[PDB]
């Protein structure tokens, strides 16, 4: 043995792994582990859970009525708020099941993980010898999962507040914090949306331009993908035919020739709106909120005139109006 | 003007809970995820073709070899996420079918909205939910939002009704 | 007047016969409670069998 | 047969007047002089076997009284409904602007 | 005496004070003194839960469960006056304070036993001729449990008592007959029984101890089922004071 | 459909003697409204107590009646529960507690009246709004 | 409320649990509604009422002090809550309070 | 009859959802007669309305109005502060032709019952044991033929 | 009050648009009896297409 | 109860059939108690048992 450790840590950064597991994958492969398994069973036999600590439990697992779509995790209760709630601080299970036990478990070893997912992206490509940056394009969408899972709850005081481990939980989620906060009405939403929308455009762009300006090695009769081999040395497509067409579409000037120029337009419109949409859901945690025009323009006399913004805040009344029935006492939502 | 109508499509058609929606959205994200991921996987797998750092103008705008390591993002991608493409031909397609795919499922969902043919509500839970007043999923939730959304919004966006909705029989919890 | 067998039983029989007799969720094949099974529960059981 | 004693609380003297034995405080707000002290009193001092009994609330000064006689027939009194008086709720029935 | 600090998150809030195995004395009354309570504090140990004999009737026992809340239980602060009566008893009559805390229990197939564990209008009583408050010198009398739930509360469908839904809008053409019971909310009240008998006297600073034993009823989700028997046994603390 | 003078003539008095405002004085009536009662009674309503509102009618029934130019600027010195039983400028804005409320110390009898008369005028052109709370917004 | 003749100790909101006083998980009496999730809040304001347990219902009956009611007016009308563009307040209020918390 | 039964809501097409399967009748039955007009009035007599349920609406408020479309009584949420509910107006109900005809009605619950109803426009009698409906609103062929061709085209 | 577009008919109508509107087994569309709808019922259409 | 349980006829494994599927609840249904023992008699008072 030419040392134990030294091995140990040769196996570890080893790039020879079929998954590469590297010094953040210690941290990550476990972490993640035990977030998925937990989750699997939590969303099909946990028992219901006391979401808004006003002892009215909800049941979002599938052994309890619910479907796919219907099922979920629930977040811990709010008489924890953002106290520390692992299984050792329960008298018992049932107990740890009741106060949404499960959800701080997931949430804080998912964040965990997909943190190390982050640094193992970095770790990968310095061991391989290419340029890092993969990694900083991730921390969007992880940015995002830290903010609905994490910034937000610290900012609202608990995390009962934080976004369901469900597909209506999400929905959930999103429809009162349109109320509390009116998101639509945020640049930094809007600013998320056209990193989404430009995204999947672009990637509509480069995908259909590249696609339609192959250049021709196959038969009528045969699959245009063979007409490529994994490890070629020269280009599969007239990059030059592609800006061209693309140039004519629109005008020269206003279409790309260069690769790297293409490539990087195309990694950084939607990871700069998806950054500004994390930051917009981290910023509204703080209840810095969308613009407010409500009885904005009015006439000679002093009547209110309606705009559209109007129309939204009725809409956004009846959510608040009515959301989480039983829970408040008070005039004031300020919880 | 377009939020109202997201809002209103929440409040009315529940669209949110349709399946063609669905598909919408997992084409829109998945293929603002396709962009993304694709255009740094490329500009963190390039060749040397320079000795600035800046490797912008490093460029052959003229053809030639592949510009960047398909073969090293391959293997990169196989060993963080265990899958990845290996044939550049595919990947653009592939990035072409994803978000026109999700649009055009998004868009059949809409046309049965035009008939009103939404995806509201899920009987077997509906059921149950009568029968049982201690049964309540994230779902029933949501349909108490939309009834609040429905009563609060229609008076003034839908003025040719002439609608008027006493203030007590306006649906709402308690204090708010 | 309700026992296992009567609810079409046919895996339950074959763990209480060597021991498990219990569940996590507190009750018990003989009718008990406030029994601790401890982890070797049916529940236990099942666990272990699909690790 | 199973009832909404709210809703059918509505179809009685309650549901047209103020009654002295349910009816939540801040309803004492429409008349003049009756909300803060003397709603107060009202609700206080117990059930009422009539709407006169509220003048025999011990402590009334010459002129609380004499409010008191004037807003009687804005006055009722029904059977206690144990829905309407429960949890406080005739200090705050959970209802504002 | 320890501070708020000293005490916070040690779950020693939940707790009713304790006197010394010493304090074993007795605390006189007057009799022509007027007394009253100043702090009496009740604090569960056990929730039994009577469980239903099913169709065989066959004489049914309370059953421990498990407590799915947390250290909430407790009663404290509660007050009113010790009146001597004629026959030379003494009756507590319970004015106000935190005098009821809401309850939540499962059981051996894991079924929620959600209560209102309470003590409001408490009216104990002890033996006739009590000159003398010695060890077990038991207090007997009833309460009143209010509805778990009041009157504004709504069901996940929104129907509810004082406000709310008349019906099951998510079934518009429904048979309403076999729905009715869930759509009429009915507000419970019932009476409940305990005994308070004493351990611990201190005729100094006039503060008794002991333990306690009560039954009501459970929740009956506005009338929507049927509500379960339920026994408590715990601890008690009462300071005794002329006022 | 204009802020017309006729609109701005509000009740002196409860001797029916009425007074009517200028332009000028309405929007500084506005702006004081804004600055030192707002953050309570934004559009009419009372966050702090939302069962008595700034409707001239709720107003009119109080005690004494505060449905005027009189009645408000009395209140805004020395303020009353809505019988008048009892005094209130302990734990309310007014001119004899401006140590306390010192948003209160700049007002002057100028600025109350402009404060009293936005208080009156509102309702003329809000109407209903002015009174209800979200469910008017 | 109390000033109204409510006995704050014993009163019963909607869903049982206390409309204005409640018990935090460890036992600590604290105040009521969605606001259970702030009873970790301590403040010059409020300490005054705490005891040795939490809130004390003795102090809260007759210990209450007027500078403290006016505090409390204060900060609840001056709640972090605003927009973008400075309108103080939840997301559905009116135009007339130009402000955002610091 | 039959001119009665195309004044019910449950016949529109633009009623329904896209997974509620089946023939209109799995919804709110098979129609068995038309219970007959129901003529709202008040103590004062008064002929009071039912604002009828539009398409749009999966659940609608029932309020009644006058000629004029004065709110004169309604079904409330809140009942703290309830002017209109129908204890408060004692409205009742009346029928005419059809099952119900020349009967009235006047005790509260069995009046909101119909009135409720008479949200859907013409108020008819079901048959929901036989199909065992849910009582959930479904789209007529009408409405599916509509749908298919619509996104095939 | 059970006509064809209740009973979620869809082909039923279309036979009925263009002439047939009646049943080997006596009954019509219309709600007549004692009709002859000749070879062309309902049956006979079904039959042809198959055929 | 139990021991009187055990002598019926429903819980004979020999009763059923080959796609009489489910538990035994499926067929009598779920034993909820005992009526009791019947003793049969006829007018001169002479106890008759069941074959
Ligand atoms: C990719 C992109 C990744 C982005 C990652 C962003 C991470 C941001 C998290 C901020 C670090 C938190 C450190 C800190 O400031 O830590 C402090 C904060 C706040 O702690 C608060 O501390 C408060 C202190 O009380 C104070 O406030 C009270 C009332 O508010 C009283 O006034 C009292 O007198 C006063 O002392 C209270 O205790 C609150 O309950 C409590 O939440 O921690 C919090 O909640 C944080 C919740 C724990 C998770 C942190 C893990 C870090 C790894
Ligand atoms: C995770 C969030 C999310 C995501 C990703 C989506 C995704 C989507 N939603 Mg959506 N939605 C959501 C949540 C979400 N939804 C929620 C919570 C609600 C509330 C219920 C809605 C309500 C909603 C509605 C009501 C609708 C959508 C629709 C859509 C789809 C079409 C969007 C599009 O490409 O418009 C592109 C639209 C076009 C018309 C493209 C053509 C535009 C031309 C070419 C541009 C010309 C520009 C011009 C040259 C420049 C001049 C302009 C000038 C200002 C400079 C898309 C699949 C729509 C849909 O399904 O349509 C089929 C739709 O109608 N959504
Ligand atoms: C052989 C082992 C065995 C035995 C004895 C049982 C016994 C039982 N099971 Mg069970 N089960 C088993 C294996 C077994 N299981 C397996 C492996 C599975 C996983 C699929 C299940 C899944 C399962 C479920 C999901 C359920 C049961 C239930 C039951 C109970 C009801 C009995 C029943 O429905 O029988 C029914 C028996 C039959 C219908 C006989 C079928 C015989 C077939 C048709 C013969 C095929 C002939 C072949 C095609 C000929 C071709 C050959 C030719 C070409 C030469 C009973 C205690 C039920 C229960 O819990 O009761 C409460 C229940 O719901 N079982
Ligand atoms: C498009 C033509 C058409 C139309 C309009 C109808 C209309 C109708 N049929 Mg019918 N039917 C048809 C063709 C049609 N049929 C065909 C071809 C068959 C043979 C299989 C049948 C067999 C049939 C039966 C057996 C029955 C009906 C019934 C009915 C009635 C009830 C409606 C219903 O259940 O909808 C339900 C509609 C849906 C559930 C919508 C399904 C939409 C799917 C899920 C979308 C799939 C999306 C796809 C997977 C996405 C993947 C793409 C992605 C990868 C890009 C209604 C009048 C019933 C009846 O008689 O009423 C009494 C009945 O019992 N139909
Ligand atoms: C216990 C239980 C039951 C748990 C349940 C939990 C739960 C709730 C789960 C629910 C899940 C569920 C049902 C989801 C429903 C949503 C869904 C399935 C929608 C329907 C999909 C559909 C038909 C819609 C149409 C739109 C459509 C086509 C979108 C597809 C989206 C899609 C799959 C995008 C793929 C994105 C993705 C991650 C690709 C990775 C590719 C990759 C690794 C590239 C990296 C890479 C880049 C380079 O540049 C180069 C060069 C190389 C080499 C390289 O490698
Ligand atoms: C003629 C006549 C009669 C005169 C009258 C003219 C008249 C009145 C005109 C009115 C027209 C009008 C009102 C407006 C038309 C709308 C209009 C301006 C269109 C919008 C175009 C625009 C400004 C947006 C361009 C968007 C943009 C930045 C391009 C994205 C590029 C992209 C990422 C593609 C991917 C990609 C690009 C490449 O380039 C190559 C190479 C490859 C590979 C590749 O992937
Ligand atoms: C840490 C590890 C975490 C595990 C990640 C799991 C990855 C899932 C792999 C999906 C199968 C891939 C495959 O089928 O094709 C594997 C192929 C790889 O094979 C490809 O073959 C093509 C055809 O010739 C081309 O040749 C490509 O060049 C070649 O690479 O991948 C792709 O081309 C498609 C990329 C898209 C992959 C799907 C994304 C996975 C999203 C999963 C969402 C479902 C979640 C459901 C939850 C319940
Ligand atoms: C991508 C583009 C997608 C576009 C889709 C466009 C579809 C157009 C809509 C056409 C509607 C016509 C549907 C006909 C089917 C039907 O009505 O059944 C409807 C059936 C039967 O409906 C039943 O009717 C009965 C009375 O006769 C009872 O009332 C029941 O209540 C009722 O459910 O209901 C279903 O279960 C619907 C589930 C359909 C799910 C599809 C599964 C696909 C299986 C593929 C099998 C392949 C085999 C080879
Ligand atoms: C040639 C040799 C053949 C010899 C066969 C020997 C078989 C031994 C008998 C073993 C009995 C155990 C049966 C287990 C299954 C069972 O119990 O289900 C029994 C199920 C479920 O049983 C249900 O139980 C419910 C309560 O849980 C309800 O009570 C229902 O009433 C009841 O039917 O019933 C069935 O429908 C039986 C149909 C079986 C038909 C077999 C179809 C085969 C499908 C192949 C799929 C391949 C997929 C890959
Ligand atoms: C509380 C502490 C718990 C401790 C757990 C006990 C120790 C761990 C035992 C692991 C046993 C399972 C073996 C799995 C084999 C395997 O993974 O591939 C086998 C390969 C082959 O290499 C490997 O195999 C080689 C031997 S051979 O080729 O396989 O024969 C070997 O020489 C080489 O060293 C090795 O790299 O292993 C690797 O590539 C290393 C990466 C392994 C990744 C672990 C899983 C990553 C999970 C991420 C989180 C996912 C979240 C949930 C997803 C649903
Ligand atoms: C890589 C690596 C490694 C490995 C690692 C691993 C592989 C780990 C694993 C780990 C794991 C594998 C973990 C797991 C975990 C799990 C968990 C943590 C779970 C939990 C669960 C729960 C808690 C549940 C609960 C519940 C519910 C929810 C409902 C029902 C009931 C119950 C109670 C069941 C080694 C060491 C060699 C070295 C370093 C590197
Ligand atoms: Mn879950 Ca954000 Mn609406 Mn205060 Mn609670
Ligand atoms: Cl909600």
């Amino acid at each position: 043995s030419a040392n134990l450790w030294e091995r140990f840590c040769n196996w570890v950064t080893s790039t020879d792994n079929r998954l590469y597991v590297g010094w953040f994958g210690v941290i990550m492969i476990p972490t993640l582990l035990a977030a998925t398994i937990c989750f699997v069973i939590a969303f099909i036999a946990a028992p219901p859970v006391d979401i808004d600590g006003i002892r009215e439990p909800v049941s979002g697992s599938l052994l309890y009525g619910n479907n796919i779509i219907t099922g979920a995790v629930v977040p811990s209760s709010n008489a924890i708020g953002l106290h520390f709630y692992p299984i050792w601080e329960a008298a018992s299970l049932d107990e740890w099941l009741y106060n949404g036990g499960p959800y701080q478990l997931i949430i804080f070893h998912f964040l965990l993980g997909a943190s190390c997912y982050m640094g193992r992206q970095w770790e990968l490509s310095y061991r391989l010898g290419m340029r890092p940056w993969i990694c900083v394009a991730y921390s969007a969408p992880l940015a995002s999962a830290f903010a609905v899972f994490l910034i937000y709850p610290i900012g609202q005081g608990s995390f009962s507040d934080g976004m369901p481990l469900g597909i209506s939980g999400t929905f959930n989620f999103m429809i009162v914090f349109q109320a509390e906060h009116n998101i639509l009405m945020h640049p930094f939403h809007q600013l998320g949306v056209a990193g989404v929308f430009g995204g999947a455009l672009f990637c509509a762009m480069h995908g259909s331009l590249v696609t339609s300006s192959l250049i021709r090695e196959t038969t009528e009769t045969e699959s245009a993908n063979y007409g490529y081999k994994f490890g070629q040395e020269e280009e599969t497509y007239n990059i030059v035919a592609a800006h061209g067409y693309f140039g004519r579409l629109i005008f020269q000037y206003a279409s790309f020739n260069n690769s790297r120029s293409l490539h990087f337009f195309l990694a950084a419109w939607p990871v700069v709106g998806v950054w500004f949409t994390a930051l917009g859901i981290s910023t509204m945690a703080f209840n810095l909120n969308g613009f407010n025009f409500n009885h904005s323009v009015i006439d000679a006399k002093g009547n209110v005139i309606n705009t559209w913004a109007d129309i939204i805040n009725r809409a956004n009344l009846g959510m608040e109006v009515m959301h989480e029935r039983n829970a408040h006492n008070f005039p004031l939502d300020l919880a | 003007a377009i939020f109202r109508f997201l809002l209103f499509f929440q409040g009315f058609h529940n669209w949110t809970l349709n399946p063609f929606h669905m598909m919408g959205v997992a084409g829109v994200l998945g293929g603002a995820l396709l962009c993304a991921i694709h255009g740094a996987t490329v500009e963190n797998t390039l060749f040397q073709d320079g000795e600035g750092a800046s490797t912008f103008r490093a460029f052959n705008p003229t053809q030639a070899e592949e510009t960047y390591s398909m073969v090293t993002a391959n293997r990169f991608w196989s060993q963080i996420f265990g899958i990845a493409f290996s044939n550049k031909r595919w990947l653009h397609f592939f990035m072409l079918f994803v978000p026109v795919t999700g649009l055009w499922m998004s868009a059949i969902g809409v046309v049965g909205l035009a008939l009103n043919l939404r995806s509201y509500d899920f009987i077997s839970q509906e059921i149950r939910a009568a029968e049982d007043p201690e049964f309540e999923t994230f779902y029933t939730k949501n349909l108490l939002l939309n009834e609040g959304i429905r009563a609060w919004m229609a008076p003034q966006d839908q003025p040719h009704e002439n609608f008027v909705f006493p203030e007590e029989v306006l649906p709402r919890g308690n204090a708010l | 007047l309700n026992p296992m067998w009567r609810q079409g039983m046919f895996v339950l029989p074959f763990m209480a016969r060597l021991g498990v007799t219990g569940s996590w969720s507190g009750w018990s094949i003989t009718g008990e409670t406030g029994i601790d099974p401890g982890f070797w529960s049916f529940e236990g059981v099942a666990l272990a069998h699909i690790v | 047969e199973l009832v909404n004693v709210v809703d059918e609380k509505l179809g009685t003297a309650y549901g047209e007047k103020i009654d002295l034995n349910n009816t939540n405080i801040a309803a004492f707000i429409q008349y003049r002089g009756l909300y803060p002290t003397l709603a107060k009193l009202i609700v206080k001092n117990a059930p009422y076997e009539s709407v006169e009994d509220v003048l025999n609330i011990p402590g009334l000064t010459e002129r609380q009284k004499q409010i008191l006689r004037e807003n009687l027939e804005h006055f009722t009194v029904t059977e206690v409904e144990t829905a309407l008086v429960e949890g406080g709720d005739r200090y705050n029935n959970g209802l504002y602007k | 005496t320890l501070t708020y600090d000293d005490i916070v998150g040690t779950g020693l809030a939940n707790k009713c004070p304790t006197l010394d195995d010493t304090a074993r004395g007795a605390y006189p009354i007057d009799s022509s003194q007027t007394y009253r309570i100043a702090r009496l504090c009740l604090q569960p140990t056990t929730f039994l839960v009577k469980e239903e004999p099913k169709n065989k009737r066959q004489e049914a026992e309370f059953v421990p469960t498990k407590l799915v809340t947390r250290e909430t239980t407790s009663l404290d602060q509660i007050q009113g006056e010790l009146k001597v009566n004629s026959d030379g008893s003494l009756t507590f009559v319970e004015e106000d304070g935190i005098d009821f805390q809401p309850v939540t229990v499962q059981m051996a197939g894991g079924e929620r036993i959600p209560l209102l564990f309470t003590v409001k209008n408490l009216v104990a009583s002890t033996q006739p001729n009590v000159t003398s408050i010695t060890t077990s010198t038991d207090f007997k009398g009833e309460f009143n449990v209010p509805s778990y739930r009041t009157a504004n509360f709504l069901d996940p469908k929104g129907r509810g008592l004082a406000s709310g839904y008349d019906s099951a809008i998510a079934l518009p053409q429904a048979k309403e007959e076999e729905l009715a019971r869930a759509n009429v909310k009915r507000f419970s009240l019932t009476k409940g029984q305990i005994s308070l008998n004493v351990a611990k006297v201190d005729g100094r600073t006039g503060e008794i101890a002991g333990t306690f034993e009560s039954e009501q009823l459970s929740d009956d989700d506005m009338g929507a089922h049927e509500p379960h028997e339920v026994k408590i046994q715990g601890v008690f603390y009462a300071s005794i004071e002329p006022a | 459909a204009e802020l017309t003078p006729e609109v701005l003539t509000v009740p002196l008095n409860s001797e029916g003697k009425t007074i009517t405002l200028t332009e000028k004085q309405y929007l500084e009536g506005k702006r004081l409204f804004q600055y030192a009662c707002a953050s309570c009674h934004v559009g009419g309503i009372t966050k702090t107590n939302p069962s008595l509102d700034l409707r001239t009618e709720t107003l009119a029934l109080a005690t004494p009646p505060r449905d005027n130019i009189e009645g408000l600027v009395d209140y805004m010195k020395n303020p009353t529960t809505y019988d008048g039983e009892q005094e209130i400028a302990e734990v309310h804005p007014s001119l004899r507690s401006a140590d306390i409320f010192p948003k209160m110390r700049n007002l002057t009898e100028k600025d109350l009246v402009a404060i009293a008369g936005h208080i009156l005028v509102e309702p003329k052109i809000l109407g209903d709004k002015w009174g209800g709370g979200k469910v008017y917004y | 409320d109390q000033k109204l003749g409510a006995n704050v100790g014993s009163a019963q909101g909607p869903t049982g649990l206390g409309k204005y006083l409640m018990r935090s998980p460890t036992g600590e009496i604290i105040f009521g509604g969605e606001t259970m999730r702030f009873w970790d809040f301590r403040g010059p304001w409020l300490e005054p009422l705490r005891g040795p347990n939490g809130l004390d219902l003795n102090k809260i009956k007759n210990d209450i002090q007027p500078w403290q009611e006016r505090r409390a007016a204060e900060y609840m009308t001056h709640a972090p809550l605003g927009s973008l563009n400075s309108v103080g307040g939840v997301a559905t209020e009116i135009n007339s309070v130009n402000f955002v918390s610091p | 009859e039959k001119l009665a039964f195309y004044d019910y809501i449950g016949n529109n097409p633009a009623k329904g959802g896209l997974f509620r399967t089946g023939p209109m009748n799995k919804g709110d039955g098979i129609a068995q007669a038309w219970k007959g007009h129901a003529v709202f009035r008040n103590k004062e007599g008064e002929e009071l309305f039912v604002r009828r349920m539009p398409a749009f609406f999966e659940s609608f408020p029932v309020i009644l109005t006058d000629k004029n479309g004065v709110v004169k009584a309604d079904i409330p949420f809140r009942r703290a502060e309830s002017k209109y509910s129908f204890e408060q107006q004692g409205v009742t109900v009346s029928f005419y032709g059809g099952e119900l005809n020349g009967q009235t009605f006047t005790d509260p619950p069995t009046v909101k019952s119909y009135a409720r109803k008479a949200i859907f426009g013409e108020i008819f009698e079901f048959d929901t044991e036989t199909l065992n409906s849910d009582g959930i609103f479904r789209t007529s062929p009408r409405g599916w033929f509509t749908f298919a061709h619509a996104v095939f085209a």
